[PDB]
């Protein structure tokens, strides 16, 4: 009970689903970076008639075009305006195609003379509007009747003309400029497989598919981890290695042709004669031992390598039979592979039961923090040479670290690759077997000896089942495009030495090595999980420098993160801790931001204050001057109490008003009638009544901020005087000069001009963009009977 | 020599660049690079100066990195900056002083003092950038 609850809340700690096999489907489920294609041009304005007004206020009898937000959807407040451009940007890089084909969206012109056509569907409105509008140029009627679209299906392009708003134009072009498909021959993919499968003459690799030149293909961005999750995010890489160690697990062959275990559990029961001993665990001793386990401990210690995912070791102390196969264990995968508690205690059990006993000595009385295993003291305290050279082994048989590719890699010993080392356990453990184990109940010697030659005549299955374990290590440790970093998890993986002996006691002279189907599928799996951290890791460091850079003071990075997160599909979010969240904030806020972001976000930035001040439901600010200004003589509204600047007044800053809650200075302004500007996003009444003016109500809406100590209710009166409106006549009728104490700081939209508009859009004509690379290869294999090993030698030789 | 190089230059760009108002985007690489050279020395321990009478200075390196999240820089930021780069000017200016005063009949184009011996290692490398001089 106590145990569980312990082993509980550490793994309340870990972000690990809780059904370890399930994890595999969500790593499965990962797909390639999803291509995104424009199906029309990208566009915040539209152009738009609108009514004009002489100086005198008059309306006219001719409308003009003006550009327009077609969405006009911009909130009050300034932080609220940076929070929708945020949101805008994020839109942006969510609807950003990854290629463009401009004849998808090419349409008919219907005053084309030429068989004309334009793009988008938009642009032939807008050029229709403008065609039949009778204050058009006549140059600009001719020209919409002759402008040409040019294909060049030789040089794959065309060429189209549209209308767009500078700012869509930007957009567009650089969607155009910028795309994410570059050419696919076979040569791509030839170097797309892992080189080491390349070279392996196991596998026959043939290119049986022409592409044509019109291929396209999205590389996979696979960085290096750039966040650096094997130092110091202790639970965030145990998730990350206990999901390698599934796939892996997934992806290891299964065993064939295994030695009957009713035959070797009968000579293991006539060797050990255990029912004569005085073991009181008679029955224990052989349980463990089948195919299902052997397969399992052969899926393990490949996996576990693979995924650098640590060890634990579960064994029975008596069991030395269990004790014996850890040497071969110990022997052949690396000291480091397994957690330092119990690479001692097996070595430790090893040293005190078998090996010291065999040649008389004291046992050892290992002390626990010791800088050297047991094995490590054994080295020097034994003479004889097969047990101290077998020991010495042992004792450096760590993995070696080596980039390929660019992918760091933790390799073997070549002696442990070609399965010569095993030779060298031989040689101890038959030293072993002849040992005298001076003051041992011969009966009980007689069950170590003989159970050390069941390891011991086994040599030739064990050189081979050492080769393919090394061999399908290497294959599967070809196609793993992330860096193998070795850290010890906080969890680890329970390994069975019982398990260990069914593989060492039951494997036969079967060779089997990873399909090619396999081979291709974890390698697929492999680069869709790094080009997902990346693109996510990508996607998390532009949101945050994005609100950061937009001064989005209360946006929390946290939820960022835990969205980061939640998109690299491995973590139950719940079980992250804190500090570590709190660390790979920073850690993204480190990092910079992709190229192509950091551009949206620089063209969003850039037009952030046009695209706001185009809307006409927010002004910029007000000003209260408590002197008389005349009102503005303005095309768009008649007589308006505008301001284009703020120049000749003190601004406060409504937003920082807001956020001090200090209405000190504001309100003895007021009192005061000290003349000011506030500042920021606010919404207006438009009034339209010249009453209203005469009754100065423009100067009765800013005394509920200081009765209520609150801005965001502030909604000044900005006058719109013309012929339209029902009391005109009292400013045509009488002479006096419209007046208010208060002006609207607001920029006037800006007009539509045709040649500042018309664009050419250049792309290519048609191409295929294809994704899975690895389908053009034809991959066979050789027979496993002949397939051969690094040494081209056959990998399992005992036939 | 061509990691002192490269902390002399990363220091007098930062001099140049770290400057109050300007767009983040005139630095960023310069402050990857800056924030780079601050993990490599940090926790670093430097002895320069036995020979003549050029005094014995002990450097220590614990700084933390400058920021990466404004859009044009304000005074705590140049004040941060300049406090780190001031320091590390320092130890520049007495690691080539320490150097300079050295000299060996066998190998003496490689490294004579302590300090540069110690940037010879693997460690330091990735301090090194660009050697245009």
């Amino acid at each position: 009970h106590q145990k569980e609850v312990q082993y509980e809340i550490l793994q309340k700690t870990i972000p690990t689903f809780e059904p370890k096999e399930s994890i595999l489907k969500k790593l499965e489920d990962i797909k390639p970076e999803q291509v995104k294609k424009q199906t029309k041009l990208f566009r915040i304005f539209e152009p738009r008639q609108l009514p004009v007004y002489r100086a005198n206020g008059e309306k006219e009898l001719r409308n003009r075009w003006y550009w327009k937000l077609k969405r006009d959807t911009l909130p009050d407040g300034d932080y609220d305006v940076r929070e929708y451009f945020l949101n805008l940007y994020d839109q942006v890089l969510t609807e950003m195609p990854d290629y463009l084909l401009l004849k998808d969206m090419a349409v008919e012109n219907k005053n084309s003379r030429d068989a004309g056509k334009v793009v988008d569907s938009e642009t032939a409105a807008i050029c229709d509007a403008i065609f039949q509008d009778e204050e058009t140029e006549g140059v600009v009627r001719r020209f919409i009747a002759e402008m040409r679209q040019r294909v060049q299906a030789d040089r794959n392009v065309v060429n189209y003309p549209s209308i767009l708003h500078p700012i869509d134009h930007a957009f567009n072009e650089y969607f155009l400029q910028h795309q994410l498909v570059e050419p696919l021959n076979n040569d791509i993919i030839f170097n797309y497989i892992p080189e080491r499968i390349r070279n392996d003459v196991n596998y026959i690799l043939n290119m049986d598919r022409n592409l044509p030149s019109t291929a396209r293909y999205i590389r996979p961005n696979l960085l290096q981890d750039r966040l650096n999750l094997h130092d110091n995010f202790e639970s965030l890489w145990d998730t990350i290695t206990t999901s390698n160690y599934i796939l892996a697990r997934s992806v290891v062959p299964d065993l064939k042709e295994l030695v009957s275990t009713e035959a070797q559990i009968q000579k293991m029961s006539q060797d050990l004669q255990l029912e004569a001993l005085t073991i009181q665990s008679e029955t224990q001793f052989l349980t463990g031992i089948n195919s299902q386990a052997a397969n399992d401990c052969f899926k393990t210690l490949i996996a576990a390598m693979l995924s650098q995912r640590t060890m634990s070791l579960d064994f029975v102390t008596t069991n030395y039979m269990s004790l014996i196969s850890g040497m071969w264990l110990l022997t052949v995968v690396p000291n480091d592979m397994f957690i330092r508690e119990s690479l001692v205690a097996c070595q430790l059990a090893i040293i005190n039961t078998i090996i010291y006993p065999a040649f008389g000595m004291q046992r050892m009385h290992y002390r626990n923090g010791d800088p050297q295993t047991p094995f490590q003291i054994a080295e020097q305290q034994i003479q004889n040479f097969q047990v101290a050279n077998w020991l010495h082994f042992v004792n450096n048989n760590q993995f070696r670290q080596v980039v390929i590719d660019g992918v760091l890699n933790q390799v073997l010993n070549d002696n442990i690759r070609n399965g010569h080392v095993v030779n060298q356990l031989m040689e101890a453990l038959m030293q072993l077997s002849r040992q005298q184990f001076p003051t041992m109940p011969v009966d009980y010697k007689r069950s170590i000896q003989r159970g050390i030659l069941l390891l011991s005549n086994r040599l030739g299955q064990l050189v081979d089942l050492t080769r393919l374990l090394a061999y399908n290590y290497e294959t599967l440790m070809a196609c793993i495009t992330m860096n193998m970093q070795h850290v010890q998890t906080l969890t680890t993986e329970k390994l069975q030495l019982t398990s260990v002996t069914s593989l060492c006691m039951l494997i036969g002279n079967a060779t089997v090595i990873p399909s090619p189907q396999t081979l291709f599928h974890y390698y697929n799996v492999n680069v869709n999980f790094h080009s997902n951290y990346n693109e996510r890791i990508n996607d998390a460091v532009a949101i945050i420098t994005a609100a950061n850079r937009l001064n989005l003071y209360q946006k929390k990075m946290k939820s960022i993160v835990e969205d980061f997160l939640k998109r690299l599909q491995i973590f139950d979010i719940s079980r992250v801790p804190d500090d570590q969240m709190y660390r790979l904030r920073d850690r993204l806020r480190l990092l910079p931001v992709e190229i192509r972001r950091l551009d949206i976000f620089n063209l969003i930035l850039m037009n952030m204050e046009q695209i706001e001040r185009a809307s006409d439901k927010i002004a910029q600010g007000v000003i209260i001057a408590y002197r008389d200004m005349q009102l503005e003589r303005d095309e768009m509204y008649g007589y308006v109490n505008i301001a284009r600047n703020l120049d000749g007044f003190q601004q406060i800053n409504l937003e920082e008003l807001m956020r001090t809650g200090d209405y000190a200075q504001i309100t003895n302004m007021l009192l005061n009638n000290q003349p000011v500007a506030l500042v920021g996003a606010l919404p207006f009444i438009t009034d339209s009544s010249v009453i209203s003016l005469v009754a100065k109500l423009d100067a009765t809406v800013f005394a509920q901020i200081v009765k209520l100590r609150k801005v965001d209710t502030l909604k000044p009166i900005l006058y719109k005087i013309n012929s339209d409106s029902n009391d005109f006549y009292l400013v045509a009728n009488y002479d006096w000069v419209p007046t208010s104490t208060t002006k609207v700081y607001k920029q006037i939209p800006q007009q539509f001009d045709f040649r500042a508009s018309m664009h050419m859009l250049t792309s290519n004509l048609t191409f295929t963009v294809y994704s899975d690379l690895l389908a053009f290869v034809s991959a066979d294999t050789v027979e496993p009977i002949n397939a051969v090993a690094f040494d081209n030698m056959r990998i399992m030789n005992e036939l | 020599m061509d990691v002192l190089y490269s902390l002399s230059k990363t220091l007098k760009d930062a001099r140049d660049k770290i400057v109050e108002g300007t767009l983040y985007s005139n630095v960023s690489d310069l402050i990857q690079q800056f924030n780079q050279m601050i993990i490599t020395m940090n926790g670093n321990e430097f002895q320069t100066g036995g020979i003549g009478n050029l005094p014995i200075r002990n450097w220590n390196f614990d700084f933390g990195l400058l920021g990466t999240t404004l859009l044009n820089l304000d005074a705590n930021y140049v004040e941060t900056a300049r406090n780190t780069i001031d320091y590390f000017v320092d130890f520049v200016d007495n690691v080539c002083m320490d150097e300079m005063v050295r000299e060996s009949q066998r190998n003496g184009i490689a490294p004579q003092s302590d300090s540069l011996r110690k940037l010879s290692g693997i460690k330091f490398k990735r301090i090194n950038f660009d050697n245009s001089s």
